[PDB]
């Protein structure tokens, strides 16, 4: 507690690298 | 007398007397007959406040005694966990070797200081450094029977530094005194972490203005680009840090730089709906029509996040209301997909085309009928969306609603006068799709109509 952010894994999770990317453009194709 | 009194005060932890002596003119680097200065004596006795105060007054951190021990060596041999942490936080070399070849890790391991051993290993202490005898921390811990230290040393192995660099930790806490000491010792403000982010990135993330200005005054790259292309301006725009965005732009942040997925800082601002940041970026010349890898403009990201005011601001700055992605999706298509009827209302009241065709010929009405977004459906039909529009495969909105089994959509479509006897490319009716998917209520409502 209060010192987890000192670590590289916690900082990587905090910075949210996935929020600076284009996730997808979903279509949900009705046919199968 | 004065130096002896200062060293005695440092040993006893009398911070006020030591501060008075330093004010009088006593040199901070004076040491006793054994080569121990005030920092060594404070580190021996666990006086963390005295250690911090002496580090602030520019004591030489890597000064060695007559045995070659640094302050970190003495703190590790004495088992002062907080003093070890504080010394490492100010840039002490964890791999320093004394005259006989001992490292702080060796001193911590021989003395069964498990917390110090764990902290040193987490800060990149290399346990393969041997003394002049050839002994390692593991070997001395085995000889002394320190079972827990042996187990931790073996389990850690070669995991390396898993803690952030000290400048990153200082930037996270906005602590400018530690940052000033670190930059005095190591003059590089662009030190990289394992992820490749500079301390300026961390400062931009938490909007730590003071450490950000301190880093930029020492030569930090305001436009630093890691492998993924996330500049500090990107982080500041994504996080909503208006003041940090202003500071970075004033120090020369580039407005058009793109990430790996081709996102501009305006994309990050509009995706999270930061209206003021978006307006600042636009006033500084950000491209409003810039596209990501999938052809998404900032208005697409604003519409996807239900950021009504950001959509309004982007439209006010002459963003294309009918810009398409690579899948031929307009912002109205995205709004219908996500069910944001307020964004759709603002777009349609500003001239968006209600019958735009996607790659498969889907209108926004088709997508609204697919996802059971009834309010978007009413708004579209009120703003003149075609209720009998067909796709490439001939799917009417009633076909889509009946197949997905959305009872309110089917009810509202039949109430407004949608024919339930239409056909696909294959001769298939909405009743066919309702029966195929087993939606008994939708099929029953279709049968009460003229299906």
């Amino acid at each position: 507690e209060e010192l987890q952010d000192d670590y590289e894994d916690m900082m990587e999770e905090n910075l949210e690298q996935e929020e600076y990317e284009d996730p997808d453009i979903p279509e949900s194709q009705m046919e199968e | 007398d004065a130096a002896t009194s200062f060293l005695r005060a440092a040993r006893s932890g009398n911070l006020d007397k030591a501060l008075d002596h330093l004010r009088n003119g006593v040199d901070i680097n004076t040491c006793n007959q054994n080569g121990l200065n005030g920092l060594h004596l404070a580190s021996k006795e666990g006086h963390v406040k005295m250690v911090v105060e002496l580090l602030h007054k520019e004591i030489i951190l890597e000064t060695t005694t007559k045995k070659g021990n640094t302050a970190l060596h003495i703190a590790a041999l004495a088992g002062q966990d907080e003093v070890v942490r504080e010394l490492v936080n100010y840039g002490a070399n964890v791999n320093a070797q004394s005259q006989k070849g001992f490292t702080p890790l060796y001193m911590a391991a021989q003395e069964n200081h498990l917390e110090v051993v764990k902290f040193l290993l987490e800060n990149g202490a290399n346990q393969n450094v041997a003394t002049e005898d050839g002994f390692t921390p593991l070997a001395v811990a085995l000889q002394q029977g320190h079972e827990n230290v042996v187990a931790h040393l073996i389990n850690y192995g070669t995991k390396g530094k898993v803690r952030l660099p000290a400048l990153h930790i200082a930037a996270r806490n906005d602590d400018t005194r530690t940052a000033a000491v670190l930059l005095q010792n190591d003059p590089n403000p662009d030190v990289l972490s394992k992820t490749g982010f500079t301390p300026l990135h961390i400062a931009a993330h938490y909007e730590n203005l003071n450490v950000a200005q301190l880093l930029l005054n020492r030569g930090a790259s305001v436009n630093f680009t890691p492998q993924n292309g996330i500049t500090p301006l990107h982080i500041a725009s994504r996080r909503g840090n208006v003041i940090m965005v202003r500071l970075l732009l004033d120090r020369g942040a580039q407005i058009e730089t793109k990430t790996k997925d081709e996102l501009t800082p305006l994309h990050c601002a509009a995706r999270n709906g930061h209206v003021r940041i978006s307006e600042i970026l636009l006033d500084h010349g950000a491209p409003i029509q810039a596209k990501t890898k999938n052809g998404l403009s900032p208005i697409h990201m604003a519409a996807q996040g239900d950021h009504l005011d950001c959509v309004r601001l982007l439209l006010q700055y002459d963003a294309e209301i009918d810009d398409i992605t690579l899948d031929h999706l307009t912002p109205l298509h995205v709004a219908a997909h996500c069910g944001h009827h307020r964004v759709a209302k603002v777009l349609l009241d500003k001239g968006a085309k209600p019958n735009s065709r996607a790659l498969n010929g889907f209108t926004p009405l088709h997508i609204a009928c697919k996802k059971n977004h009834v309010r978007v459906m009413e708004l579209l039909l009120k703003t003149g969306a075609s209720i009998d529009a067909v796709t490439e495969s001939g799917l009417t909105p009633l076909h889509v609603a009946s197949f997905m089994g959305h009872l309110p959509i089917v009810k509202n479509l039949l109430q407004r006068g949608a024919s339930p006897n239409v056909s696909n490319v294959k001769v298939e009716t909405p009743l066919h799709m309702a029966a195929r998917a087993g939606h008994t209520e939708v099929a029953k409502y279709l049968l009460q109509n003229k299906a």
